[PDB]
């Protein structure tokens, strides 16, 4: 046996949970953190051994709902371990990724694409660590598997192009990075669409990329897809509820619910492509103010959709002060009504 | 014309001996291939 | 190596990579807008409508060629402003595509 | 000669096949090291 989530020695029992091992202090305290604030005890019964289904019949459904438990805290996990990594809170990412990836193997097996999605996070935690040559012995083996796979997405691979560029991001050639993010838009795009966050995501390195050559009109066009992009989306939110909330009152009523529809590791994303895209744009070229409104009304309303009430005014009447010099009243009435909206809720 | 026949045949078996070289070569890439599968073995 | 697996892979690919490899990002987005209309009325339209008389676009390299060049040229023009290289271009493309299957 | 006509007519055939076989080993060949040689 071993430290599962390093495998150096099984230096101290989990004394929350037994199942888990740890190679003393360190580790513990980070698995502790990362699993156990998570879930902790639902790993219980996933550890322990089945007694004997007697029949067939007990057979199929004893493995159907533990393998389709498995999967879901496999998943759950998986987003765990994005979040932390969005959070920069990589050591906390390296257990909840390490778990993601071994339960994977345990249902899936080390061949699965399924594990692809885990071995790209370990590349990322490891860049987050710097460990640039270990982020490449999991994506050396994503890379073989994918070139293998008889079936992988136009998601899946634009996955792996991403996390290759990224890779080479932390190494030195930003034409492979422009390379390798562009093939991830490319089969972004043709996942999902050409508007979709993800999408997005990819143009946002890219828009860093051109930032770091100092192509200040390239990057500002990356920027501002990007930007367009994440107003489109959170509009189509914003203006559906408003829409449903106005639309029609039987004398029953009905109040509907205010909603980002995003993961909470989508919104961490969404918050650190913004704000970084908002202090490029200024620092690119000052001159187009109105871009920065334009990201202040986006991160205004997605705070807005998830009740950050304190961000979603400042940002709000930043958009509003700067739209009273800079735009047209279409824009501050905009932004009137939306933090009459979020005082009133 | 027989000689044609028998120099057509003596080319085809140089284009197998051109294809033996290159079934030598997979089995190159072969283990070159299962050589980068014992990477896989992710210690750490 | 790279440059195999860029002819190996579709011209369609190929050209795409291209585009977004050296930031002809829009070029590309239109380059998606017209290939996947093509195949969208290729597909839907009455059993012998023109849209099905229509040969493949992407069996087609030559088309793909005119819009790699023009494309290229239109998107360099189009960063700058000047408004009118971006015209002559486009109206380039057009001309070239002043024939029946071409006509939209 | 006709039996023989009618082997070389058959090696005709079957050398250009034989260059479309050739074809298909080389590209098999060079996308087997592209494996390897991309990695
Ligand atoms: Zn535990
Ligand atoms: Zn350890």
């Amino acid at each position: 046996l071993s430290c599962e989530v390093c495998e150096a020695p099984a230096e101290r029992m989990c004394t929350a949970c037994t199942v888990t091992y740890y190679c003393g202090p360190v580790h513990q305290k980070a698995d502790w953190d990362s699993i156990h604030a998570k879930i902790c005890q639902l790993l219980i019964p996933l550890r322990t051994t089945m007694p004997f289904y007697n029949s067939e019949e007990e057979r199929q459904h004893g493995l159907q709902q533990l393998q389709r438990r498995q999967k879901h805290l496999i998943e759950f996990c998986y987003t765990v371990a994005q979040k932390y990594l969005f959070e920069g809170r990589h050591e906390d990412a390296v257990p909840a990724a390490l778990h993601s990836l071994r339960f994977r193997m345990n249902v899936h097996g080390l061949s699965s694409v399924e594990l692809v999605p885990a071995y790209l996070l370990l590349a990322e935690a490891s860049l987050g660590l710097g460990r640039i040559v270990q982020a490449e012995e999991y994506l050396s083996q994503a890379q073989w598997t994918v070139l293998k796979s008889t079936d992988c997405s136009n998601a899946t691979h634009s996955l792996l192009h991403r996390n290759l560029g990224l890779l080479y991001i932390a190494k030195k050639n930003l034409d492979e990075a422009r390379y390798h993010l562009a093939n991830d838009i490319y089969f972004a795009s043709c996942a999902y669409g050409t508007e979709d966050i993800r999408t997005s995501g990819g143009y946002f390195h890219l828009a860093n990329i051109f930032y770091g050559l100092k192509k200040m009109e390239l990057a500002d066009t990356l920027y501002t897809k990007v930007s367009e992009i994440w107003y489109t989306y959170l509009n189509s939110h914003y203006q559906a509820l408003l829409e449903a909330r106005s639309q029609q009152t039987d004398l029953l009523g009905k109040q509907f619910v205010n909603d980002t529809g995003l993961d909470e590791a989508q919104e961490a994303e969404a918050i650190r492509i913004l704000t970084s895209t908002l202090i490029i744009q200024e620092s690119t070229s000052t001159k187009a103010p109105q871009k920065s409104i334009l990201i202040l009304k986006t991160l205004s309303i997605l705070y807005y959709l998830m009740l950050e009430c304190s961000k979603a005014k400042e940002y709000a009447m930043k958009a509003l002060s700067l739209a009273e010099t800079y735009v047209s009243e279409e824009e501050q009435r905009f932004i009137q009504e939306l933090l009459s909206v979020i005082s009133a809720e | 014309v027989r000689w044609d026949l028998m120099m057509k045949t003596k080319e085809h078996t140089k284009k197998l001996h051109q294809m033996n070289d290159l079934c030598l070569e997979k089995k190159k890439l072969d283990s070159r291939l299962n050589t980068l599968q014992n990477q896989q073995g992710n210690a750490f | 190596k790279e440059e195999v697996a860029a002819h190996r892979n579709s011209y369609k690919k190929s050209i795409c990579v291209d585009m977004l490899r050296d930031g002809f990002h829009k070029s590309f987005t239109e380059l998606f807008a017209l290939m996947e209309q093509w195949d969208k009325l290729r597909e839907a339209a009455k059993a012998q409508s023109l849209f099905w008389q229509q040969r493949p676009l992407e069996d087609q390299p030559d088309k793909l060629d005119n819009f790699y060049h023009y494309l290229t040229r239109a998107e360099a023009a189009e960063r700058k402003g000047y408004y009118e290289e971006v015209y002559n271009n486009l109206y380039a493309l057009a001309c070239y595509f002043d024939n029946s299957e071409d006509k939209w | 000669l006709k039996k023989l006509g009618k082997y070389s007519n058959q090696k005709d055939v079957a050398n250009y096949t034989l260059s479309c076989n050739l074809r298909e080993e080389l590209v098999a060949v060079s996308e087997r090291q592209d494996i390897c040689n991309e990695i």
